């Protein structure tokens, strides 16, 4: 198979995504959710991390790491601490919308994926973190496990399966670097949200010292349908290392911005101009597109045309795949106030525990804002460059990283829209 | 109101390689000398998961 | 958006604050979902719904919140400081927040502001005078689809016009509390132009099972 794309309805895991069915338990077990959990639960761990590593499946946080090792890290025996599996709920990366929509309209979902996953590890309990913004979802997500606790799926011999297993949901309080798994670990335990030096790793040290296991929604809600379904049919997608299926969100200067799930390998010219109806004023009117949300450096119009929204190839662009949220913008955008707009949310959204971001992200706001107003010159550029390079790979967490991408992105592609910029604000402001 | 004094050797710090160089040295010139030891930081037991410790006291309130 | 603070009448250590008998209970299923000997974990929680409470957070309820977990108040004060959602300051009844992050600001999110700015009478930062809106801008809200959007306390208004925003202002001075959801054609997340997708009806239980499950 060589081309990938145009997923049947049969084939998707997320059913019910856009909330036009019952969200409750009574619409969720209609839909193939908890059943037959209690064979899965009484397979044992090693059949679940088997079933996972087999189906190929990635981290959909963002980082993309395998997610079956990563799961399996914590597949050792017992020295009297309990072990935890933690669902980053945050969603703080500006463009990403999909987990909202999955806690809001498949919360069963979730907390089978919970299950399974805390059988899989031996974990105790759960703890989701959900943002804090999001009471509502995280009202229903409590009506769900109330549901669920309430029909013995959960709790005391969950499933009738002999394990014992709790669910609990932590809300944030409005801090985009809480979405950091350690940076989580540290907020859950009522201190500052200001991620861990690695190693210790979680899976070692982490909630309450005790091992742990920090995974997105996405990639725990898709693993009862990974472990029900099989790990061949969650391969049979996508290319090799990029297997199954992904939830795009599409926005910006699009026609019909919205949340569709879709095959991994899927172009990204077939993606927009089939589910969110192409670009306002047709394709020949794009001019940049953010494929992984803020954290990801843009790609001009001659790329988007022959590039495979997976890991490998958006890798391959000097690009990442991020949470696959695309934003679009079109030939009537400023670029130097969207990127200077996301470095400004950046200087915002800092923990500021380590030098090299805490000092380094405000001076490339600073630059970025007078490169904006274009008082600058071309060895600013060239100094803004150097700057970026010396912020990333220098810090604690990957906030840091995160803020020099898109400004490296930015220079890359379009250094002489800059140039001309800062060029006409000398020559008229003189 | 300068700070006076008479004493010549007020100023005069010599510098040696090892002790024994030092107490040669003095011995030589026919100094009556004292000798301290030299104190050297033992070595300590560092652990940056000793912050996050599950049931010990070595647990950080903050960071 | 000082992060000392100076004593005043209206926040001093002595002003009055007490958790209500329901809170108290409130506050025990908070810490009951806790390890022992963790109990400084339920500190974000409990000073939520102090919060949520009184509406903001002068210098008493940080120090109960130290007094009922045993935890000292300079951790309080630095769990308070470091997150945005805390008030340390009186806001208003509705406190519209408005995201202007890039995705959002592509569609338009100042139009909403200078629409807001002009119906209200003030700026952002700035209380009304009655004491009954404040507005200030904020980053993502996780809506970015739905954009633009804001946010009146725990409610979404999302795929907001200048008239969509206004009509809701003019609804909340009345007294009524409006719908929580975008003002277009869509309900949640759907493309506008019909369903793109899951036109289908679920397979339901069993589907694709595969065998020796
Ligand atoms: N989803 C979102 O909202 C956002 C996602 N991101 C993305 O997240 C990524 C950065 O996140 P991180 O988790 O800090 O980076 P990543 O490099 O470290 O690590 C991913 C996971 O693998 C584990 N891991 C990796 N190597 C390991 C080893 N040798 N032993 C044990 N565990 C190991 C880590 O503990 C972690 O849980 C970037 O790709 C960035 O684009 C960035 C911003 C927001
Ligand atoms: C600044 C920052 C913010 C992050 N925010 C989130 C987030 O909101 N949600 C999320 O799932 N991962 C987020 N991550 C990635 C996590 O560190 C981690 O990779 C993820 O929670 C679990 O990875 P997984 O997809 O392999 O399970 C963030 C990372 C950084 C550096
Ligand atoms: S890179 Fe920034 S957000 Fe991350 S630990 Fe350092 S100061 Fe905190
Ligand atoms: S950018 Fe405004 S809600 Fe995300």
């Amino acid at each position: 198979k060589t081309s990938f794309g145009s997923l049947k309805d049969e084939d998707r895991i997320f059913t019910n995504l856009y909330g036009r069915h019952d969200w409750r338990l009574k619409g969720a077990q209609s839909r193939g959710d908890w059943y037959k959990t209690k064979e899965i639960l009484l397979k044992g761990p090693d059949w679940i991390l088997g079933e996972v590593k087999t189906s190929g499946l990635r981290g959909r946080g963002g980082a993309g790491f395998p997610t079956g090792l990563k799961w399996s890290f914590m597949n050792k025996p017992s020295d009297g601490r309990p072990k935890y599996l933690v669902v980053n709920a945050d969603e703080g990366e500006p463009g990403t919308c999909k987990d909202r929509e999955i806690i809001r309209h498949d919360p069963h979902k979730l907390v089978e994926g919970c299950l399974v996953g805390g059988r899989a590890m031996g974990a105790r309990a759960a703890y989701i973190y959900i943002r804090g913004e999001f009471y509502n979802e995280a009202s229903n997500l409590q009506v769900a496990i109330r549901e669920a606790y309430e029909a013995g799926l959960i709790g005391k011999n969950a499933c009738g399966s002999g394990y014992d297993f709790d669910v609990f949901v932590v809300r944030g309080a409005g801090a985009y670097i809480c979405g950091e798994e350690t940076a989580l670990i540290e907020s859950i335990e009522g201190k500052q949200g200001k991620p861990r030096l690695k190693p210790p790793f979680p899976a070692d040290v982490g909630v309450f010292g005790c091992p742990t296991t920090v995974a997105n929604v996405e990639t725990v809600a898709v693993s009862p349908t990974i472990c029900r379904r099989g790990g061949a049919w969650f391969a049979s997608f996508g290319r090799e290392r990029n297997s199954g299926t992904k939830l795009f969100n599409i926005s910006g200067h699009v026609n019909n911005p919205c949340t569709v799930e879709e095959e991994m390998s899927v172009p990204l010219k077939e993606l927009i101009e089939k589910h969110a109806g192409g670009v306002t004023g047709g394709w020949d009117n794009l001019l940049a597109v953010i494929p992984g949300g803020s954290s990801t450096p843009l790609i001009p119009k001659s790329v988007c045309e022959t590039v495979l929204m997976d890991f490998d190839a958006l890798i391959q662009a000097q690009t990442g795949l991020g949470t696959a949220a695309v934003i679009v913008m079109d030939r009537s955008t400023d670029i130097v106030k969207a990127i200077a707009r996301l470095i400004e949310f950046y200087k915002h959204e800092s923990c500021g525990q380590c030098t090299p971001c805490r000092e380094g992200v405000d001076w490339m706001n600073k630059v970025m804002a007078r490169f904006v107003r274009g008082d600058a010159r071309p060895a600013e550029i060239d100094s803004l460059w150097e700057i970026s390079k010396q912020i990333e790979g220098h810090t604690i967490c990957a906030l840091g990283d995160g803020a020099a991408w898109p400004v490296q992105g930015l220079i890359r592609h379009f250094r002489p829209e800059l140039e001309e910029r800062m060029q006409r604000f000398a020559q008229q402001h003189q | 109101g300068w700070a006076s004094t008479a004493d010549p050797l007020s100023n005069l710090v010599l510098t040696f390689s090892t002790k024994e160089d030092a107490i040669a040295f003095a011995e030589k010139n026919g100094w009556s000398y004292d000798v301290e030891e030299r104190k050297v930081p033992k070595p300590k037991s560092k652990s940056y998961g000793a912050n996050f410790s599950w049931n010990k006291r070595t647990r950080v309130s903050t960071k | 958006a000082l992060f000392v603070h100076r004593d005043t009448p209206k926040n001093n250590p002595e002003t009055p604050f007490d958790f209500t008998p329901e809170n108290y209970k409130r506050i025990e299923a908070i810490v009951k979902n806790y390890p022992e000997g963790h109990k400084a974990a339920a500190v974000l929680p409990v000073l939520d719904l102090a919060q949520r409470q009184n509406g903001w957070l002068p210098i008493s309820a940080m120090n109960k919140v130290a007094e009922i977990l045993q935890v000292p108040p300079m951790r309080v004060y630095e769990v308070a400081t470091f997150y945005t959602m805390y008030n340390r300051k009186p806001v208003g009844k509705y406190h519209i927040q408005v995201c202007t992050t890039t995705p959002c600001m592509l569609r338009n999110s100042d139009s909403i502001l200078e629409a807001i700015q002009k119906k209200l009478g003030i700026k952002v930062g700035e209380t009304t005078p009655d004491k009954l809106f404040t507005l200030i801008e904020v980053e993502c809200l996780g809506a970015c689809v739905n954009a633009p959007m804001v946010q009146i306390n725990d409610n979404y208004y999302e795929d907001l016009t200048p008239k969509d925003i206004e009509e809701i202002i003019d609804e909340l001075k009345a007294g009524k509390i409006p719908k929580p959801g975008p003002r277009s054609g869509r309900f949640s997340c759907e493309p506008a132009g019909g369903l793109t997708s899951l036109t289908e009806p679920p397979k339901g239980p069993g589907f694709g099972v595969q065998a020796g499950l």
